[PDB]
């Protein structure tokens, strides 16, 4: 028994009607039920049965579908309503939804911090790229190095949207061996979103 | 009220086996079922297996089959989970959730979660570096701390023994190739008050049992 949810990701303002929809590949009467998962948090029982509230969910969780559709819908968002959503079939659960707040564009404030002399003493140079309240959160993040791509050797991550203005922070950091950072003059940290593009950059020993 | 409480986080090596408890209270013990989950980071939940607590019989899933043991103790209302051979995917967050009757679809109560980590490295301290601000961002400048090479999660950074909250933002942990943890923590501060007001951030690892307290300078 597999399971298919869609969307992966959908983006809804406060009070607007969203609807999420997992799909089985057969037969499964009503055997399905619906979770809540915030980032940190500990999955909630939302919908049991196929169309059963759990007590204590409010009225704005419905579920509904026989076959394979099986929907859930939220009549009114809330605040407290942007999380991820997963559906469970017997003992398979689906991939999830997540719920994202609707905001304005945002351009990323960017900043590059050179690594410390106190970690080039160690033999690894470290260089982290900070994208600063930006929205949406899919941004690409490029490394040059003497204006040559690096490719291959960088990690990120993203803070959970800001409870105050909605948007999304990254953090980058360009790993690369002491040597190797010595090499090389210009360092630049390249944020390309919606036909927009910004370049941090600075000078090593200037 | 019902609750599922389980044990503390755990750290194993490849190869060897780790043990949860789920101490529970408030409803009878043998009156539900008792499943366990997982969730690896960044990824969805998984299904390992149910124990009925009367007479501890159990169905695992086909994934976990012969690797898994799920007992229970009724005198105090237990339910245990081990799982041997330990693995890199192996490492996520354990859960306890009960399930009505001989069902297995509503599971309306979980437990707080186990995080256990699997990898051949050590508990190690991290390495605390500074990120230095300069200011060419007008009169907002960026500053933070580079917290490298800890094992295993979680740290937790606070700046100026949280007198420091506005602006903050400390970012997930990424797991490097040497299977060390790296986060950063920064903060959005007036460029005015760079070379004058002081600005430290307090990391506090307790797997090591180590706090680094670092003071950013400007360059």
């Amino acid at each position: 028994i597999q399971v298919t949810q869609s969307p992966s990701s959908l983006s809804a303002s406060v009070g607007d009607r969203v609807t999420i929809t997992c799909r089985a590949s057969q037969g499964i009467s009503n055997y399905l039920a619906w979770y809540q998962q915030k980032p940190g948090k500990v999955p909630k029982l939302l919908i049991y049965g196929a169309s059963t509230l759990q007590s204590g969910v409010p009225s704005r969780f419905s579920g509904s579908g026989s076959g394979t559709d099986f929907t859930l819908t939220i009549s009114s968002l809330q605040p407290e309503d942007f999380a991820t959503y997963y559906c469970q079939i017997y003992e398979t659960f689906g991939q999830g939804t997540k719920v994202d707040i609707k905001r304005t564009v945002a351009a990323p404030s960017v900043f590059i911090f050179p690594p410390s002399d106190e970690q080039l003493k160690s033999g690894t140079a470290s260089v982290v790229c900070l994208l600063n309240n930006f929205y949406p959160r899919e941004a690409k993040v490029q490394w040059k190095v003497d204006n040559a791509l690096q490719s291959g050797n960088s990690q990120e991550s993203v803070t959970e949207q800001d409870s105050k203005d909605s948007t999304y922070s990254l953090s980058s950091t360009l790993t690369l061996s002491k040597a190797d950072y010595e090499k090389h003059k210009v360092y630049a940290c390249e944020v390309t979103q919606g036909t927009t593009s910004v370049t941090k950059s600075f000078n090593r020993g200037e | 009220q019902v609750q599922l409480v389980q044990s503390g986080a755990e750290v194993k090596k490849p190869g060897a086996s780790v043990k949860v408890s789920c101490k529970t209270s408030g409803y009878t013990f043998t009156d539900f079922y008792m499943h366990w989950m997982r969730q690896a980071p960044g990824q969805g939940l998984e299904w390992m297996g149910w124990i009925n607590p009367t007479g501890g019989g159990v169905n695992y899933a086909h994934k976990f089959q012969g690797r898994v043991t799920m007992t229970r103790d009724t005198s105090i209302s237990t339910a245990y989970m081990e799982l041997s051979r330990l693995t890199s995917d192996d490492t996520g967050v354990y859960y306890c959730a009960r399930s009505p009757a001989r069902e297995l679809l509503p599971l309306d109560y979980w437990g707080q979660g186990t995080l256990v980590t699997v990898s051949s490295a050590s508990t190690k301290g991290p390495s605390v570096f500074p990120l230095a601000p300069s200011s060419t961002s007008g009169g907002t400048a960026a500053l933070g701390c580079l917290v490298k090479d800890y094992f295993p999660e979680p740290v937790t950074v606070s700046w100026n023994s949280g007198a420091l909250t506005s602006g903050v933002h400390t970012f997930p942990a990424v797991l490097q190739s040497s299977g060390l943890y790296s986060l950063s923590s920064v903060v959005t501060v007036p460029s005015s008050s760079l070379g004058t007001q002081t600005y430290i951030c307090n990391v506090n690892h307790k797997p090591s049992n180590t706090k680094v307290d670092k003071r950013v300078e400007p360059k």
